[PDB]
RNA sequence: UUGCCGUUGCUAUGGC
């Protein structure tokens, strides 16, 4: 069973978000699943689970813990304007590849 | 003098590391961190929060309504209460159950609900450290622990087990081994309003859980003898103390560090500064705590000193030697086995193996301004904590509670300025980790109930 | 002087007392009279601790004779109960002793107590 | 603890090196140096050419002992007495004493050489 | 580190073979590491000795020394003394480490049970597992050496023999 | 003359004089605790670096704040992480015995030219330093 | 239809003599000449065992009464 | 008001 913690919440009304840092705390297994760290935060939190995101992941040595970087968005809209293109292709919906020249 | 050229040359190092109050004196790091502080969420868990509740004299002392409700439990061992924001209060014994109170009615003796007892019937049939996940105690429950919220009661012992048991049916939920052979858990204690249960164990451990997600957060190492007592607030710091290493440890859990508070009395010192004009001396073993608030604590030791710690110094800001008293001495009847009363006299050495009592139960309430200290003398003492915060000083007495006081902790009634406690302290006639206890005079394994009033 | 004569002051007591504890950890200590005098006859033992307030005194004074015929330190702490509780068992004992070990992670300190009680007798 | 004798403490002064100086910063650790009867006899009949010799090992800081025999034969006594007992270090500069040191186990030699003491039979001075 | 001066003579070759044989140690580079380093720090406590009574070096330098060598745990806590530095020696230094503290807690039979023992990761100090044998352990890191909870002398799973034995006995 | 903002002369600085045996004397006389970590949480590779040095453990928190404040993971930068940590770590495992480091004892820096006997302070006056007293 | 390289041609240890399984480790090695040297040094001193065992049988060996093995002084 | 047992109160105590 993994255990989640959040510390040092603001509030960013200018990027319409809300940001944190992400203890993550897997004790007998291997790491933090991101996808179901991504479900578990978009529960812990309010729904808007194509709007919750993280993308730091550092786990210490001899495992257990990790930090990583939480910032959940309402309006999955403006979560796709405000993400960045690498982040969707590895979560949500976006895919376009570059050309291949040269 | 080189003690007094040390000073001065780190006097003189302390000046040039300065070198290397105005009408403006404003800090642009300082203001910008300000303004994230303003910018910022979650006001609630982390109130570094003082003394708010300053009413030690205030209340009544001497003529509290004192019902030593005695139970046919051999050593009861721990208490734990519970008030949401009916009351229940839990005790749990050597004879391996725990039993379920009602405490809310509040001007008469506490009333039994349920029972819990484990027995031979629990003991695994495996002798494996990991598959220890039976559903009862078989051996030695030490530590019982109510949620903050009142969905579970936890308790522990030396089976090295963690039972989650509900409140409303007392039924094992959940068991969680401590998957060591020493792993004997010792003190529990949620932090405060929360589901977070921090437990000691003996491994020279700190196991800390989250109970509604039946998940291990963090182990925390760092004493050096077992993990007698531990103590949390609403922070998610927490307050352990190791048995015989003679320091208390503060833990900051997430950042996984901690504040080291060593002791330090000698009686060379002590006989000398009552030599500038006396049965005081050294320590044996830091026990009981309870944190008052978060910036102070307070540490019950093995030579009866109660001592209260800051955050901000090592060494402790206050002590009280004796606070129970000194030990009856052993009967020349029953110390030398000679004829003469001159020979069983000198068997005696005087004053040399008077011994003083121990405080093995210490509590203060949270945030308030009096604590309350219990040992085999017979008498719980009261406490008030100074406004300044830099000593206590005995209120009165609680005098009806006749044997060992395993478990003190107190339950509140009325409202801002008129209030009403009821001081449930669990009573046996045996230390509650080991026997070691001779001379049992009079006592009873009960449950002493105070209610004390304005 | 008393029969229990060379007690020790309570700065020593804690030292005994914490280096009896390291010892009943590193299973060096074999405690209560009886077997004192079986590991003392036997010669695998540094110093021995007798409890100066049990209820008859002589039950371990038998054991001064015996580390004095085979010079081995003995030292009285006040308290049976303390030391019951620093050798780790639920029960106050009233004789220890530390037996000899050179694969011991704590020979120093026994080496330095030996020493202590030894220049107190 | 470190027994000199004569031909040693004659190459320290002609080679500048105090005694126990000389022989903390060569093994690294506390000295106390010896220096017997039969050593001090000999200093003492090397004559009025020797005085600066005799009043430096004239010194509190170098401790002395008290050889129990007839005759000042350094050589024999140094034998002697480091043969029975094996804790002691020799100080010497003389090609037959060497050899009868550092032919008998056990026993560091310590002799002057450049401008500080070397130290040889002694398996542990780093 | 570095060699000695005359590095073949019979009494350093004797002194290396007890050195080796009592603690287990696989050749000359681990006495020879530690005692470099040991010779640095005795060379410079000779230094401080050489200097005088309330120089600021000496004060300051000499208690910074001698406390940090109790907090490795070469140094007892009452010889508060800097001439106990230059008592200090190559075997104080080498009882320290984490094989020889293992054997000596009893966890292992010998150093060479204890020295696969630390390689096999069956002992965690604290928190982490440390798997190298020469590792300084401290003195507040001397009572939590322990075996590992991932290791079948803990109270984990047992190893791919045992369970490998135990399905051909089911079967 | 004139004037010239000098940054030099007003940055903090506190370095050259951030000597480690005056630092530990004030850690020793400092009473108030000083966070340290549980015990094992401070060991670097299983043991194959040493514990960690103070500074080193000063700088990991330092990194570690700056990294959760602003959101940011640093980086594998080829000169500087070949300068300095395979230069950090090599004498890390050449003075740094146990989790202490003994590499000062073996460096000539004096203590009492920079660090102490205070220059702004320096009472060339009998009366200055009778005032200073007094 | 692959004619695969040996071990000869592969490893190319070309004429060795017999050598150590206990020289194939650098720590066996040196455990096990300590334990010869340890074995010998029962032979050139009388090495203090650890005391008496049981009950006092004897000598075991022998008594030489013409023997001393004391050191004589000068 | 309890594992027994006694005084019990018409509730408090004290021996294992
Ligand atoms: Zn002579």
């Amino acid at each position: 069973a993994v255990t989640i913690r959040t510390r040092k919440v603001i509030s960013n009304p200018l990027l319409a978000r809300k940001q944190f840092v992400v203890d993550v705390l897997h004790p007998n297994r291997a790491n933090v699943s991101k996808d179901e760290l991504r479900e578990k935060l978009a529960e812990v939190y309010k729904a808007e689970k194509d709007a919750v995101s993280v993308f730091g992941f550092r786990t210490q040595f001899g495992g257990g813990k990790s930090v990583g970087f939480g910032l959940v968005y309402n309006s999955v809209a403006e979560a796709k304007k405000f993400e960045p293109t690498y982040r969707l292709v590895r979560y949500g919906l976006a895919e376009k590849v570059e050309k291949a020249s040269r | 003098n080189p003690a007094d050229k040390r000073r001065r040359l780190a006097k003189q190092y302390l000046e040039n590391l300065k070198s290397e109050d105005e009408y403006n004196n404003f800090d642009a790091g300082d203001l910008d961190k300000d303004i994230i502080a303003s910018r910022l969420k979650e006001d609630v868990a982390e109130q570094q929060g003082r003394v708010f509740r300053y009413f030690g004299d205030k209340l009544l002392i001497s003529e509290a309504k004192q019902s030593f409700t005695r139970v046919g439990e051999n050593n009861l061992t721990c208490i734990s209460c519970f008030q949401p924001v009916r009351l229940f209060a839990y005790t749990v014994s050597k004879d391996l159950q725990l039993t379920k109170y009602d405490i809310t009615d509040f001007s008469k003796r506490p009333k039994k609900l349920k029972y819990a007892k484990g027995g031979a019937k629990y003991i695994p049939t495996s002798k494996h450290e990991y598959e220890n996940t039976t559903e009862g105690h078989y051996d030695e429950i030490l530590t019982v622990a109510a949620s903050p919220d009142g969905k579970y009661v936890v308790t522990g012992g030396r089976d090295r087990k963690l039972i989650v048991w509900s409140t409303e049916s007392l039924s094992p939920v959940k068991v969680i081994p401590t998957k060591d052979r020493r792993g004997e858990v010792l003190s529990l204690a949620f932090r405060k309003n929360s589901d977070q249960l921090y437990a000691s164990c003996a491994d020279f451990k700190i196991r800390t859980y989250s109970i509604n997600q039946f998940s291990q957060l963090e182990i925390l190492y760092g004493h050096h003898d077992i993990v007698e007592d531990i103590s949390a607030l609403a922070m998610e710091r927490c307050v352990t103390v190791g048995a015989r290493d003679r320091t208390a440890m503060l833990w900051k859990i997430p950042d996984e560090t901690r504040l080291t508070f060593r002791g330090g009395d000698e009686p060379q010192k002590l006989l000398r500064r009552w030599m500038k004009e006396p049965l005081f001396f050294c320590e044996g073993s830091i026990d009981v705590v309870s944190m008052v608030d978060d910036f102070h604590f307070i540490t019950g030791s093995d030579n009866g000193n109660i001592c209260l710690w800051s955050l901000a110094k090592k060494k402790p800001i206050f002590t009280e030697r004796i606070a129970h008293g000194i030990l009856p001495e052993p009967s020349f009847n029953d110390i030398s086995g000679e004829t003469d009363e001159e020979l069983r006299k000198r068997q005696l050495q005087g004053k040399k193996l008077l011994q003083p009592f121990w405080i093995t139960s210490l509590y203060a309430i949270p945030y308030s301004n009096v604590f309350i200290s219990g040992s085999w003398s017979g008498s719980l003492k009261v406490w008030k904590i100074s406004d300044n915060l830099r000593s206590f000083e005995l209120l009165g007495e609680l005098s009806g509670a006749k044997g060992v006081v395993t478990k003190i902790q107190v339950v509140e009634s009325g409202k801002h300025g008129k209030e009403k406690f009821r001081i449930l302290a669990s009573i046996a006639k045996e230390h509650r980790l080991g026997r070691w206890i001779a001379n049992v005079s009079g006592a009873r394994n009960g449950i002493y109930s105070a209610v004390i009033d304005q | 002087n008393p029969k229990a004569f060379p007690l020790a002051d309570a700065a020593l007591t804690q030292q005994i007392l914490d280096v009896v504890q390291q010892a009943a950890n590193l299973r060096q200590l074999k405690k209560g009279a009886n077997e004192a005098t079986k590991t003392l006859n036997r010669g695998i033992s540094e110093f021995i601790i007798m409890a100066a307030d049990c209820e008859p005194i002589e039950i371990l004074l038998h054991l001064p004779l015996l580390c004095e015929d085979k010079n081995v330190p003995y030292v009285f702490v006040p308290s049976r109960v303390a030391l019951g509780r620093a050798c780790g068992v639920s029960r106050p004992v009233i004789a220890a002793s530390i037996t000899t070990n050179d694969a011991s992670a704590i020979k120093t300190q026994i080496y330095a107590v030996k020493d202590k009680i030894e220049t107190l007798l | 603890q470190v027994l000199i004798d004569t031909n040693f403490i004659n190459f320290s002064i002609q080679k500048k090196v105090d005694i126990v100086r000389g022989m903390m910063d060569c093994l690294l650790a506390k000295c106390n140096p010896l220096i017997t009867d039969c050593v001090m006899a000999e200093l003492e009949k090397l004559g009025p050419k020797y005085r600066i010799a005799l009043k430096l090992a004239r010194d509190p800081r170098i401790k002395r002992l008290s050889c129990s025999h007839k005759g000042t034969y350094a050589d024999d006594c140094l034998v002697h007495r480091v043969l029975q007992h094996k804790c002691y270090i020799v100080a010497t500069n003389d090609a037959g004493l060497k050899q009868r040191i550092r032919k008998i186990p056990g026993i560091p030699l310590m002799s002057v050489g450049g401008h500080a003491y070397v130290i040889e039979k002694l398996p542990d001075v780093f | 580190y570095s060699t000695p001066k005359r590095p073949y003579e019979s009494s350093r070759l004797d002194a290396e073979l007890k050195l080796a044989g009592e603690f287990g140690l696989k050749n000359k580079k681990e006495i020879y590491r530690i005692s470099f380093q040991l010779s640095k720090i005795r060379r410079a406590a000779r230094d401080l000795l050489t200097r005088d009574e309330k120089d600021p070096k000496r004060l300051f330098e000499g208690n910074a020394l001698i406390r940090r060598l109790v907090r490795v745990g070469v140094l007892s806590e009452d010889k508060k003394k800097l001439d106990y530095v230059l008592a200090l020696k190559v075997e104080d230094f080498l009882e320290r480490r984490l094989q020889t503290q293992v054997y000596k807690l009893g966890l292992a039979k010998s150093v060479h049970h204890a020295r696969v023992l630390i390689t096999q990761r069956h002992i965690a100090v604290g928190k982490q597992i440390v798997n190298i044998p020469s590792f300084m352990v401290r003195l507040d890191s001397e009572k939590h050496i322990d075996f590992a909870p991932t290791s079948p002398f803990g109270g984990a799973r047992p190893g791919r023999v045992a369970r490998r034995n135990a399905a051909r006995k089911a079967e | 003359f004139e004037d010239r903002f000098d940054a030099r002369e007003h940055k903090d600085r506190s370095n050259k004089s951030r000597m480690q045996a005056m630092e530990e004397y004030i850690r020793e006389s400092s009473d108030q605790p000083d966070w340290s970590a549980s015990i094992g949480a401070d060991i670097v590779n299983h043991g194959r670096g040493g514990i960690k040095s103070l500074r080193d453990t000063e700088k990991e928190r330092r990194v570690t704040s700056f990294e959760e404040d602003n959101f940011t993971r640093l980086n594998i930068t080829n000169k500087a992480e070949k300068r300095k940590q395979k230069q950090r770590e090599r004498n890390a495992r050449m003075n740094v015995i146990g989790g202490e480091d003994f590499g000062i004892f073996s460096s000539k820096r004096k203590l009492e030219d920079s660090t102490s006997r205070r220059g702004a302070k320096k009472t060339r006056s009998a009366w200055d330093r009778a005032q200073r007293r007094l | 239809g692959k004619r695969a390289i040996n071990y000869q041609i592969l490893k190319n240890k070309g004429l060795t003599p017999k050598r150590n399984k206990d020289n194939r480790n650098s720590r066996v090695k040196k455990r096990k000449k300590y334990q010869k040297a340890q074995k010998k040094l029962k032979s050139v001193r009388a090495v203090y065992s650890g005391g008496q065992s049981g009950v006092y049988e004897g000598e075991k060996t022998g008594i030489k009464k013409g023997l001393t093995r004391s050191v004589k002084f000068k």
